[PDB]
């Protein structure tokens, strides 16, 4: 079983988004509006799932692929890839990284999205993979276009793909969005701008990687991810 | 003072979550293996029981698009961090709420005591995780249940809210369910009866 | 008894920190939500209590010898001391200041602080003088050290001392924290943090003063206090 | 334009008040001479009185560590501002709130109308100053009596205050403590029933 | 047995500071008035002891257990930790760190030790640990005082603790002591400015390291130490 | 030019070094082990020496708080690096001036002949650091013996101070204490008679 | 920090000081009233005594041109502050040593035992500052009395100087000159038998 050996660094929830910003209008009646309870850490916090065994498709990485329906789905095709690492820079390996995302058009494969610009039959927009032993994690996909939403008159999303990591325990697991590097959305958009300090937003911008690209093929953008320091414990009960 | 790499800062999972994390919950095709939620087989040791909530936005409207994730002890008061779905029994697993099914449910036993990092034990309790729109970084709460009222009394983790009231928005009630035991947890993110939210 | 004969300058409540404060946690539910309601200075808010005739024992400006229990008390020696004056630069003779604070640790001698270091026989944590009649005030203590507290799940105060001050009216009554200067605990506390302009902040913090020191003995601090500007009535019901 | 020294900013008074300013409330030894709660000895001139009250934040539960100072005139009318513990009466005094059951006191005699700047009398009143942890300026407000309603409709500080809802809370009232004359006077910080706090 | 086969970089002397710096009175008449002479590394130098194999008791890095007389010391409880490496980055391992240092009020538990701030019955002032396989080290303790000494008429010491780092050869092997972030006495001590370089001055401060901490418990410090690089023998005696 | 990570810079021991480093002297407790001054058990090989001085500083006043370091072969010409209390010998020791008289002592073997790095033999010595207060960087010198005079005027160690006048400051006088072999070497920091130091 | 306005910077009085401070001995007229070396008229109460010395740089050279300024209890142990030249006795004078006159001179009475801040007694002394060409801050030192032993190794002053050698430097050596009382005090400024010279 699962044992508390184990710290993290205290999250800055000042660097973070808070909860209340309302200009994402969604988060006005979605705050908590009493103070979080801080509580130490235990071996309830201090551990979490490990999923070097859960069973992975072929193609579960692949979004080119993975919703064939006779073709290859429309858009820029890109590799997408990085490292996961805790803030004292060590690796984070076997590591759950999921994705999902709109098609080329902005276009989610949901029910509830009724935007005009229509489906791809031959993309979902998902996509997950376990980081190697040294902490990289790559998917192929394509780019996702930018989407209207209905918050301000005239609101549009950045391009954007929605990332969630588990990481080493439920205190490190974290859901966040990828833009990309020089989209003119990203200084516009108010979910963006629910972070407050705009070096952490530069912290969520893809950066065009030419090195990772296959020539002829498909471009790349590069998307490292940090998760909360772990440290051993020192000093408790003493 | 000694400053770190900074942690990647959240994001709201957005109104698609489910496409991503809860297939079967979208009404999409899934894959082979999933994680949900169905954490015990019947085969597990513990008493069998059915989880179920509701979660309400400061209107006191329902939210009807939220993905919760738990992690949990066993029977024994162990957390098992093996994922496998072949296992009887697993410490983690995902539910949602969504315009068709706003009750979210678990199948999965009633955990054992678990101490705390001083030695004292804990009363039997889920730890919880909500993510939604609107949601800028998950919300982190426990849910406890009403028929382990001495532990609940005894336990530090709820003794450091300041507020007896507040305690009682922690604890879920005992029903039964097509004659299963079940516990009911609602969560109301803000205003009346506002569920109390943990930092660590 | 008492005249009204003075008025006031009005407070700047963005210089003074904000009722709401949501970092600093407790701030949250302790904050009114209506405006404050302005009323006019009257002879109950321009007088307030002089106490030129309050009995001082012959120690209670001293905390290294105020809780004797057979020896001194373990920690920094200092003097603390200042003068207080208006905001015209006038200063306030015979004016009160109380002070108090925690032990060397950290730790406060009040029966609901648990912290886990120890108390110290030999310290109580609480001062009151007079200013004397150019308007200055001397204590001896110890420096206090920082303590944790429970806001979020790492905060701890910077070292302080509680400064009450009377001044001549209930209008110019306040209390304050000092802080000592070059504490790198400073830029990272709530309660410091509620105070939004960094000008302000820098009102807090005494600063090392070796001029006022005994060789051998015991170093000293600055600390000056501003009291609201006082000025006579003028051109009143005509 | 002109700006003077700006004024030194308000903290909070902390969860520790009492040690500096309510010695007897921390637990602690007193000095041979305290500023607290006992305004006046029996031979002092009025009607000698008991003030009493709770103090509420946001969410309906007791400020248990709550402290106050109070500002008033004698019985004629007078402020009486050379305090000393051998005066009939003192104008000032202190109180806090008692950690069990949250209720502060004062001993004191009814004052007299003292009148504004511009010669119009006020109703009888107490000046109070609240602080708190979680208070990080403190708040001013007034006791007025609940058996001077006709002053109460015409004085020119109540009237300031726009709704007469809102006046109501700074009405004390009346009952009988141990058989002697008291008045009640609750604080609400915030939200419903939220007490008049003053800026001057 | 030891044997000859590295070298180690030599030193900067103008880094150091020089023996003669006359504000620190001392160091007049204990000073060489003659140059040093300079000698080639024989094994005599490049070796050196190693302590893998001493006893350490089990508080011996402790300091608020290692003077247990029936209580905890007073005053601010710390972590002290970081990292030896060499000058080229390289970790230096299973070296022995030693520190000493007075209590909270500036005493020294020293028989010549006559300042008239009191001795903690709870505190002793010294440590002693291994680096880890990885180089680092940590000890607990208590934040000492600044303290008085006879040098000019009103010097103070800034808050310090000393320490020595044997390293892997009598060539490496290091007194020195370490500051604390802020301290307003630093700038003003001529034991400090024995060191010419401002910037040499500040690889003596230690850090606040929040990262480090335990949550209402104790603070943390981070004193990282550089020895002379080691590099191996290269074209000699050919 | 290829610039390195800059070493952390020197200090002073200062005047309570024996607190840290030798706690006897600070007349404190020891610790179960402690490193000190019997570098030979009776049982090590060859000839068994007290080594002892006093150090003086340039105004011919003893130093009465000087801490010193030692390091030298065993007799047979080896370095024993592995430090162990229960060692029949080791290269490493300890001590200090007593403050009354002044004076240090070590108990050793005479060290055998090990040759520098170009093979060339260096007369017997034993390495010596000299750290005290008023000393902002250890100085760094060789004791050798007055009955090795045939090895020390070919030691190539010795033949790079300049002048013969001052090598003679770093031979140590044969003596007798209490009737044992004995070697005295007093270390006179500045002046007339100064102890040559060496850099490397 | 606290930074005060800082202290006017001193400079050397320079080869001349004598046509300001010593103006007889610059061979120059007189005013009406000098301070000068005749601190006890006839009258004055105590053991009347004549003080000499001579002033030696580095190099063993005698100084001819310094200027020195004393001050000094009256024999019952008081300073008087007010000067006058009607007084049976002023606590400060001034001396001086020329190309003519070498030798310093000073008519005094031997001083009373004056308490240090903390009421320890301190030996009989007279407070020096000398002042020089090529002395660019003047240098404080005290004569003590070689008749006042017992009192000199109780001193609190002179037991600051952490060697007894350097403490017989103070002390002024007594002889009879013309038949009266004296004692001979020579300074050195530097190297061999350099004097204490303080800072306060
Ligand atoms: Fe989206
Ligand atoms: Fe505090
Ligand atoms: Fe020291
Ligand atoms: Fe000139």
């Amino acid at each position: 079983p699962a044992q508390d050996n184990s710290r993290f660094v205290i999250r800055d929830r000042n660097w973070h988004p808070k909860a209340l910003t309302p200009d994402y209008k969604t988060s006005i009646a979605r705050s908590p509006r009493q103070a979080l309870v801080s509580i130490p850490q235990s071996i309830s916090e201090t551990t979490g799932p490990n999923f070097s065994h859960l069973g992975f498709g072929a193609h579960d990485h692949d979004l080119l692929l993975n919703f064939n329906n006779g073709g290859l789905p429309i858009g820029e095709r890109i590799i997408v890839a990085g490292r996961v690492v805790d803030q004292y820079g060590k690796p984070v390996p076997n590591t759950l990284v999921e994705m999902w995302q709109a098609n080329a058009g902005g276009r989610y494969r949901h029910k509830n999205d009724r935007y005009l610009a229509p489906l791809d039959p031959n993309f979902g927009g998902v996509g997950r993979c376990l980081t190697d032993s040294d902490g990289y994690y790559s998917f192929r996909t394509i780019k996702p276009g930018p989407h209207p939403w209905r918050n301000g008159p005239n609101d549009w999303r950045p391009a954007h793909i929605y990332f969630g990591i588990s990481g080493p325990s439920i205190a490190t697991k974290l859901i966040t969005q990828l833009y990309f590097e020089g989209d003119p959305l990203i200084p516009m958009c108010p979910i963006v701008k629910s972070i407050a300090n705009p070096e952490a937003v530069q912290q969520l911008i893809a950066k065009l990687d030419m090195n990772n690209a296959n020539p002829m093929d498909c471009l790349a953008y590069r998307f490292d991810i940090v998760l909360r320091g772990q440290r051993k414990t020192h000093f408790e009960n003493c | 003072p000694i400053e770190l790499l900074p942690e990647t800062p959240s994001q709201t999972a957005g109104p698609y979550v489910h496409i991503g994390l809860a297939l079967e919950a979208a009404g999409n095709p899934t894959r082979d293996q999933e994680i949900w939620n169905r954490l015990a087989k019947p085969d597990a040791p513990g008493e069998h029981i059915l989880l179920l909530g509701q979660v309400y936005d400061g209107n006191g409207h329902l939210v009807r698009d939220s993905f919760l994730e738990v992690w949990q002890a066993d029977a024994n008061g162990e957390y098992q961090d093996a994922y496998n779905l072949e296992n009887a029994f697993n410490s983690f697993g995902r539910t949602a709420t969504t315009f068709d099914a706003g009750e979210w449910t678990l199948h999965t036993v009633k955990p054992g005591v678990v101490n705390n990092a001083a030695g004292v034990p804990m009363a039997p309790h889920i730890n919880i995780s909500l993510f939604a729109r609107g949601i800028n970084i998950h919300l982190h709460t426990r849910l406890y249940f009403d028929d382990e009222a001495q532990a609940n009394a005894k336990c530090p983790v709820l003794n450091l809210i300041e507020q007896p009231q507040r305690r009682e928005t922690l604890i879920a009630k005992r029903c039964e369910v097509d004659g299963k035991t079940a516990y009911r947890f609602d969560i109301r993110i803000q205003g009346e009866g506002e569920t109390v939210f943990f930092d660590f």
